């Protein structure tokens, strides 16, 4: 017994409390840091990312993420990528019919299935056919650190 | 995780989170 010392062996519901629909942006980064135990809430990564209230754009988010020191890419990939190395929490870009746009963090795409979690709903998971509807395209993937397989 | 490389900044500008399109 006591092969490996596991951190986090466990998954959890990282409970983000949510003000306004357009801190959407903000409480996606503190989604996936709250995830890994970093303490950073989204009303600190408002003003962290320079949230604008009639647009929080991506550009600011990555780059208020690195501040932490938490690595962040702003890369493109499309539905045949989420099949491949996805298994990364991450902000990605959402658009509703065109008018609404919004940022989804990713879990997993299995079985055609693109589970996210969306600041504005709980846990729903959209099939390629619903994602790739509002979905246009951009993913901000992030890293959990950068040695922190060590110890 | 490496995917792959970073675009440029007007794509990430244009990535929002948090806006309104169609704005008509």
């Amino acid at each position: 017994s006591n092969a490996m010392l596991r951190r986090l062996f466990k998954k959890k519901y990282v409970c983000v409390r949510q003000y306004d629909l357009t801190d959407a942006g903000a409480a996606c980064l503190s989604s996936i840091a709250q995830y890994y135990g970093l303490k950073m809430s989204l009303a600190k990564i408002r003003e962290m990312t320079g949230t604008d209230t009639q647009g929080t754009n991506a550009y600011g988010l990555i780059h208020a993420a690195k501040q932490l020191g938490f690595s962040a890419k702003g890369v493109k990939a499309s539905k045949e990528d989420l099949l491949k190395d996805f298994r990364l929490p991450a902000i990605a870009n959402v658009i509703v019919d065109n008018r609404l746009a919004h940022f989804v963090v990713i879990y997993s795409i299995k079985n055609r299935i693109i589970t996210v979690a969306d600041p504005g709903k709980g846990i729903v998971r959209y099939s390629m056919d619903d994602f790739c509807s509002i979905w246009t395209g951009g993913l901000v993937l992030l890293e959990p650190g950068e040695a922190f397989q060590k110890g | 995780l490496n995917i792959g490389r970073e675009l440029t900044d007007e794509e990430l500008m244009e990535m929002t989170g948090g806006s309104t399109f169609s704005i008509q």
